[PDB]
C-alpha cells in the first residue's frame, strides 16, 4: 500500500520476510523494538528443546504448533508485529527461517542507521 | 476426522487429513460431487496428505471439499448377482436394470494367491479355431495371449472366443473391457443379449456372463482398476464358489496405458519409452491373480495391444512372461488376406510340448513350422528370381507352404456379418488330419486358393470341385435369350413409376422444441459474496 | 491484476443458432454478423454416452469419395481417422465429405439430414477464410458450422477447440438430428496441449507429450455415438485428421488416434503423385464397422473390387518385367489397373452413390476392359453421362441392385460408347 521503502535490496523468501518485518516495524517506529524481540527468540531457541521440536520436527500437527506460539505470546508484551510474525511462521511452518530472518534484518538495521 | 482436496492436478488428487491417514489402496469419497467421485489412495504424500487417482473426472473439485474416508479398498458387488449385469470399476450398474444384489462386497485389491496353492494341471483347451489348436495349443486353465497392432483382428479373435469356447461351457465368465471402445462393448453386450448367454428380467439367474467396463472415454484411474474389478468378480467364483470361471480381458495393454498416465502426477520420474518405473511389478501385481488355483480354475483369454506391432515395446513385451499361449497376430498375415492374422512362427504354447498333447500332433505342428520357416527363407530368391531357379529341389516346399498358409485361415461365425461366408468350427482331430495331410503329400494335387478360407479338410475339395465348375462356366454366360430386357425384367420407365416419392420439407426442423437462452453480451463473475455482477470497471 | 471467477465450468453456445456461423474456439463469432442467436450455453466437456444409449452403426454415412465408400466404408456414429503427410488429401477427404452432406440434405426428409461441424484447430486465417468461400458458393454453410482456433490464438483456445465444436455438434446427436464434426489438425491440438502442460510444469514424457494426451484424445473421440431409440436415434460422425512426418505412423499420437477411432483412411504422399488422387493406401486403411454400414449394391460391387485389388497388389512388385507375358497375372494386372485408375477423383465435386455402384459396377463386371489404362476417367464420365438417369432414381430407391434392375443397366452399359478401343 503506502510503507516506507527499506534501506537496501535484499535476496528472496527469508530475506523478503525481513524486508517486510523492516517495513511495518518503520511505520510503527519499532526497528530496534522488534530486532530486540528477535535476539530473544534466538537464545529462546539456544535454551528449550521443546520449542525447537516445533521448528524441525514435521510430525507435530500445524494446529499445535499453532497454538503453543499464540499460548505463549499471549503476554509478556511483546510488540503485535512480531506476534503477528510468529504466527505467520506458524500456519507455514515457517519456524526454522527466523535465524535467516534475523540475520538479514541486521543488515536493514545497519543500513537504516548506516 | 475426514479429509479436504488439497490439490487438484488433472486426475489426480491430494487430500489433506487432520490425523489418522487412510491406508494405501483405500478408497475415499468425495462429498459433495455432482456425480459420484470414488479416490482411490495411491501414497501418503507425507505432510498429513495422500495422494489419490480419482475413479472419475474431477472437474468441478473445489479446494477444501470434503472427503470421507471408507477405511477399505473400492469394493464392488460379487456372486451370482452380477451375472447377466453390467458393472462401473466401482461396481455401479451402468446397464440400468436396477441395483444390483450381492452375495458379498469384496475389495477389488487381493493378493496373488501362493506358491502351495498352486494347480500344475496341463489339459488342451480346443477352441475351434485351425492355427491356434493346431501351432499354439491353448491350455484349460492357463493364461492366453492375442498380441496384435491396431486393426489386426484381436477383438474379432476374442469374440470367437467368445461364442466357441464360453458358449458351451459349464462355469460362469466374466468379460473385463479395459480401456476399449464402448461401441464394440455395447456390440458385446447385444450379441450376447440375443444369444441368450445374458437373459434380461427374471431369467437373469441364468445368465452365464457378468460384464466390466472400463472403456476409452473413462478417466486413467477407472481403465487402471477396472481390470481389478473384473478379476475381483472372477476371484469371487474361483474360490468361493469353486467352479471354473472364464475371464476375458480386452486389451490388458490399456491398464498399464492408464497407470503411465496418472504415474507422472504421482512423483515418479519416468521410466523406459514413456512408461511407469512401477510397469512390470503392476503388470504382475494384477496378472499374478489371475491363476488356476486348487480351488478353480480361471482361464483367461487377455487381447494385448502391440502399439504399431513393435513387439519389443515394454507393455507387449512384459506381459510374455505371464502367459502359457500367446497368439502373435501379424499384420503380414493380414494383408495377405488370411483371417485370423496369427503368426505361424511367432505363437507359442506351453502345451506344444509332446509329452502334453501326443506326438503325433506335435510333429504335424513343428512340420508345419518347418515348412512355413524354410518358405519364409525362400522367400529372398522366390520374391526376386521367380521359382524357375529351383528346379523341384525346394519347390514342393514353396508349393506345400503355400497351401499350408491358406488353410491357416478360417472364416468366422462373428465375421459373417464382414464376410460374405458363413462360419466354421474345426475339430482337433480333423485339423490334425487335414494340415498332416497337406506337410506329407496327400494333398499336393488341388488348386492353392481351394485352401483360402475353408472349414476342413473335406472342404477344401468341397471348393475344389466348385472352382472345377465355374472355371467351366466362364465362356459362355452372355446370350441364348438368357439376361435380355424381355426375358424376366420390365421396361426401364415403369420402374420409375414403381417406386414411390418421399416428402421434402427443407425446413430442415431444427427450432421444433429448442429452448433458447439469452446469451450475455458481457461477461459476468462473481463478486466476494458469490452473486452473479458485471465484471467491474475498474482493469 | 484481480482475478474473479465467474462459477462456471467453461461453456460454448449450442443449438441451431450456430448453423452458418464461424466461431473461435470459445464460441465466440468471427464472422462479423453479429452475436449467436438462436443458442444456449451447453457445457465443453460432457461424459460421452454409455453402454446403453448406444446402438448398432447400421445406416451408411456417404462421403462421395468413391474410394471410401466403396473399399472404407462409413457409417453414422463412427470414428473414421484420416491419417496421412503433408498435402496428400486429407482436408479434401474432409471438404468432400461436407459437400456431399449438402447434396444430399436436399434429397432426403429432415430425419435424415446430416449437419456438418467443422473444427479447424492450427490452421491459417487465410485457409479457413477460403473454406468458408468454398462452402458458401457451394451452399454448405447453411449445415456447417465452423469451429476454427488458427494459429495465432492461444494454446488453451486451440486445446478446447476440439471440444467446442464436438459440444456444437452433440446438439445435433442429443436432438434426434445426426452430426458430422471433423477435427482437422487433431495433431495440433495435441501440440497445443502440450504447450499448455509443460507451461503449467507438468512433467513430460515420450516426445515431450504428457502423460494424459491419450486420455486427451479418447475423451473426446468417444463422443461420437450413434444413439439408441430412446434417447433420439440420434449420430455423431467423427472425422479426426493426424498429419505424420514422412508416414511415420508409429508416432506417439498417431498411434493414440489409430488406437482409438474405429477406421483409418491411410493416404500417401507416393500414391499422390503416382496420379492415384484420393491417395489412399488401400491396404493400410481399414473400416471396422465392416460392410455392416455399406450402401446395398456398393457391397455386392466392392467384395469383388476388394478383391481384385488385393490380387492386382500382391502380382505387382514383380510389374516391372513386363517383358515375360503370363496371361494370369497379365490379366490380373491389368484389371487392377482398370479398377486403380476407376477410383481416382478430382476434388470439390463429390459422386452420388448410384453412380459411384455404377462406375464400379462397370468395371467390376468387365465393361472397360477394351478400354486401355490411361483413358477410363473420361470413360466412366462417358458411362455415367450416357446411360439413362433413371438408373440412378430407382437404384437410389430401391436401395440395392435388384434383379429387375441388374439386367436393365446389363443392356444399358453395352448400348454406349466407351471412349477407347
Ligand atoms: N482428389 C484430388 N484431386 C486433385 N487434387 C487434389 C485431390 N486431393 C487433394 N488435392 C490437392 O492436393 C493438395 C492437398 O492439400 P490438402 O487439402 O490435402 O492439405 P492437407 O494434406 O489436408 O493439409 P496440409 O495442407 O497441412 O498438408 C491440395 O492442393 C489439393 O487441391
Ligand atoms: N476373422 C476375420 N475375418 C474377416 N475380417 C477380420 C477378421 N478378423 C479381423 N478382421 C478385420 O480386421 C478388423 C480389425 O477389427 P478389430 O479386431 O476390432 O481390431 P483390433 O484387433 O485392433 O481390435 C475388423 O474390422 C475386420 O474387418
Ligand atoms: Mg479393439
Ligand atoms: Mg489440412
Amino acid at each position: 500500500l503506502k510503507l516506507p521503502t527499506a534501506p537496501l535490496q535484499l535476496s528472496g523468501t527469508s530475506a523478503q520476510i525481513a524486508t517486510l518485518l523492516w517495513q511495518v516495524a518503520a511505520k510503527e517506529n519499532q526497528l530496534d523494538k522488534v530486532q530486540d524481540e528477535l535476539y530473544q527468540f534466538i537464545e529462546l531457541f539456544k535454551q528449550h528443546s521443546e520449542l525447537r521440536r516445533l521448528a524441525t520436527d514435521p510430525f507435530v500437527p500445524t494446529l499445535v504448533r499453532t497454538k503453543i506460539i499464540s499460548s505463549v505470546l499471549k503476554d509478556s508484551g511483546a510488540s503485535e508485529i512480531t506476534k503477528k510474525l510468529f504466527e505467520a511462521l506458524a500456519d507455514e511452518g515457517a519456524l526454522s527461517a527466523l535465524l535467516e530472518v534475523t540475520v538479514n534484518y541486521e543488515e536493514l538495521m545497519l543500513a537504516h542507521k548506516k | 476426522d475426514a479429509g479436504y482436496v488439497s490439490q487438484v492436478i488433472g486426475p489426480v488428487v491430494d487430500v489433506r487429513f487432520d490425523g489418522e491417514l487412510p491406508s494405501i489402496l483405500s478408497s475415499l469419497e468425495v462429498e459433495g460431487h455432482s456425480v459420484r467421485l470414488v479416490l482411490e489412495v495411491a501414497q501418503h504424500m507425507g505432510d498429513n496428505t495422500v495422494r489419490c487417482i480419482a475413479m472419475d473426472s474431477t472437474d468441478g473439485l473445489v479446494r477444501g471439499q470434503k472427503v470421507v474416508d471408507t477405511g477399505s479398498p473400492i469394493k464392488v458387488p460379487v456372486g451370482r448377482g452380477t451375472l447377466g449385469r453390467i458393472m462401473n470399476v466401482i461396481g455401479e450398474p451402468v446397464d440400468e436394470q436396477g441395483p444390483i444384489d450381492a452375495a458379498d462386497i469384496w475389495s477389488i485389491h487381493r493378493e496373488a494367491p501362493e506358491f502351495t496353492e498352486q494347480s500344475t494341471e496341463q489339459e488342451i483347451l480346443v477352441t475351434g479355431i485351425k492355427v491356434v489348436d493346431l501351432l499354439a495349443p491353448y491350455q484349460r486353465g492357463g493364461k492366453i495371449g492375442l498380441f496384435g497392432g491396431a486393426g489386426v483382428g484381436k477383438t474379432v479373435l476374442i469374440m470367437e472366443l467368445i461364442n466357441n469356447v464360453a458358449k458351451a461351457h459349464g462355469g460362469f465368465s466374466v468379460f473385463a473391457g479395459v480401456g476399449e471402445r464402448t461401441r464394440e462393448g455395447n456390440d458385446l453386450y447385444r450379441e450376447m443379449i440375443e444369444s441368450g448367454v445374458i437373459k434380461l428380467g427374471a431369467e437373469r439367474g441364468n445368465s452365464k456372463c457378468t460384464l466390466v467396463y472400463g472403456q476409452m472415454n473413462e478417466p486413467p484411474g477407472a481403465r487402471a482398476r477396472v481390470a481389478l474389478t473384473g478379476l475381483t468378480v472372477a476371484e469371487y467364483f474361483r474360490d468361493i464358489e469353486g467352479q471354473d470361471v472364464l475371464l476375458f480381458v480386452d486389451n490388458i495393454f490399456r491398464f498399464t496405458q492408464a497407470n503411465s498416465e496418472v504415474s507422472a502426477l504421482l512423483g515418479r520420474i519416468p521410466s523406459a519409452v514413456g512408461y511407469q518405473p512401477t510397469l512390470a511389478t503392476d503388470l504382475g501385481g494384477l496378472q499374478e491373480r489371475i491363476t488356476t488355483t486348487t480351488k478353480g480354475s480361471i482361464t483367461s483369454v487377455q487381447a494385448v495391444y502391440v502399439p504399431a506391432d513393435d513387439l519389443t515395446d515394454p507393455a507387449p513385451a512384459t506381459t510374455f512372461a505371464h502367459l502359457d499361449a500367446t497368439t502373435v497376430l501379424s499384420r503380414s498375415i493380414a494383408e495377405l488376406g488370411i483371417y485370423p492374422a496369427v503368426d505361424p512362427l511367432d505363437s507359442t504354447s506351453r502345451m506344444l510340448n509332446p509329452n502334453v498333447i501326443g506326438a503325433e500332433h506335435y510333429n504335424v505342428a513343428r512340420g508345419v513350422q518347418k515348412v512355413l520357416q524354410d518358405y519364409k527363407n525362400l522367400q529372398d530368391i522366390i520374391a526376386i528370381l521367380g521359382m524357375d531357379e529351383l528346379s523341384e529341389e525346394d519347390k514342393l516346399t514353396v508349393a506345400r507352404a503355400r497351401k499350408i498358409q491358406r488353410f491357416l485361415s478360417q472364416p468366422f461365425q462373428v465375421a459373417e456379418v464382414f464376410t460374405g461366408t458363413p462360419g466354421k468350427y474345426v475339430d482337433l482331430a480333423d485339423t490334425i488330419s487335414g494340415f498332416q495331410g497337406v506337410l506329407t503329400g496327400k494333398y499336393d494335387d488341388l488348386p492353392e486358393m481351394a485352401f483360402y478360407m475353408v472349414g476342413d479338410i473335406k472342404e477344401v475339395k468341397e471348393k475344389a470341385d466348385k472352382m472345377a465348375k465355374d472355371i467351366a462356366s466362364r465362356k459362355e454366360a452372355d446370350n441364348k435369350k438368357v439376361s435380355e430386357e424381355l426375358k424376366d425384367i420390365p421396361s426401364l420407365d415403369k420402374l420409375v413409376s414403381e417406386i414411390k416419392e418421399v416428402v421434402i420439407e427443407e425446413d430442415d426442423g431444427l427450432e421444433e422444441d429448442f429452448k433458447a437462452e439469452a446469451l450475455s453480451s458481457e461477461t459476468v463473475v462473481l463478486n466476494e459474496e458469490g452473486k452473479s455482477v458485471p465484471l467491474p470497471k475498474k482493469n | 491484476d484481480l482475478v474473479y471467477r465467474t462459477g462456471q465450468i467453461v461453456n460454448v453456445p449450442i443449438g441451431p443458432g450456430t448453423l452458418g456461423r464461424v466461431t473461435d474456439g470459445l464460441g465466440q463469432p468471427i464472422d462479423g454478423k453479429g452475436p449467436l442467436t438462436n443458442v444456449r450455453s451447453s457445457l465443453v466437456e460432457v461424459k460421452a454416452p454409455g453402454i446403453i444409449a448406444r446402438q448398432s452403426v447400421r445406416e451408411p454415412l456417404f462421403t462421395g469419395v468413391k474410394a471410401v465408400d466403396a473399399l472404407v466404408p462409413i457409417g453414422r456414429g463412427q470414428r473414421e481417422l484420416i491419417i496421412g503427410d503433408r498435402q496428400t488429401g486429407k482436408t479434401a477427404v474432409a471438404i468432400d465429405a461436407i459437400i456431399h452432406q449438402k447434396n444430399c440434405n436436399e434429397q432426403v426428409p429432415k430425419a435424415q439430414r446430416v449437419y456438418c461441424v467443422y473444427v479447424a484447430v492450427g490452421q491459417k486465417r487465410s485457409t479457413v477464410a477460403q473454406l468458408v468461400k468454398l462452402f458458401t458458393q457451394t451452399g454448405a454453410m447453411r449445415y456447417t458450422i465452423m469451429v476454427s482456433a488458427t494459429a495465432s490464438d492461444a494454446a488453451p483456445l486451440q486445446f478446447l477447440a476440439p471440444y467446442s465444436g464436438c459440444a456444437m455438434a452433440e446438439y445435433f446427436r442429443d436432438t434426434g438430428k445426426h452430426g458430422l464434426i471433423i477435427y482437422d489438425d487433431l495433431s495440433k491440438q495435441s501440440v497445443a496441449y502440450r504447450q499448455m502442460s509443460l507451461l503449467l510444469r507438468r512433467p513430460p514424457g515420450r516426445e515431450a507429450f504428457p502423460g494424459d494426451v491419450f486420455y486427451l484424445h479418447s475423451r473426446l473421440l468417444e463422443r461420437a455415438a450413434k444413439l439408441s431409440k430412446e434417447l433420439g436415434g440420434g449420430s455423431l460422425t467423427a472425422f479426426p485428421v493426424i498429419e505424420t512426418q514422412a508416414g511415420d505412423v508409429s508416432a506417439y499420437i498417431a498411434t493414440n488416434v489409430i488406437s482409438i477411432t474405429d477406421g483409418q483412411i491411410f493416404l500417401e504422399t507416393e500414391l499422390f503423385y503416382k496420379g492415384i488422387r484420393p491417395a489412399l493406401n488401400v491396404g493400410l486403411s481399414v473400416s471396422r464397422v465392416g460392410s455392416a454400414a455399406q450402401f446395398p449394391g456398393m457391397k455386392q460391387v466392392a467384395g469383388t473390387l476388394k478383391l481384385e485389388l488385393a490380387q492386382y497388389r500382391e502380382v505387382a512388385a514383380f510389374a516391372q518385367f513386363g517383358s515375360d507375358l503370363d496371361a494370369a497375372t497379365q490379366y490380373v494386372l491389368e484389371r487392377g489397373a482398370r479398377l486403380t485408375e476407376m477410383l481416382k477423383q478430382k476434388q470439390f465435386a463429390p459422386i452420388p452413390i448410384e453412380r459411384q455402384t455404377v462406375a464400379v459396377y462397370a468395371a467390376t463386371k468387365g465393361f472397360l476392359d477394351k478400354v486401355r489404362v490411361q483413358d477410363i476417367v473420361a470413360a466412366e464420365e462417358a458411362v455415367i453421362s450416357q446411360v439413362n438417369p433413371a438408373v440412378f432414381k430407382i437404384l437410389k430407391a430401391n436401395g440395392k441392385i435388384t434383379p429387375a434392375l441388374d439386367a436393365h443397366l446389363k443392356a444399358e452399359l453395352r448400348k454406349v460408347k466407351l471412349p477407347g478401343a
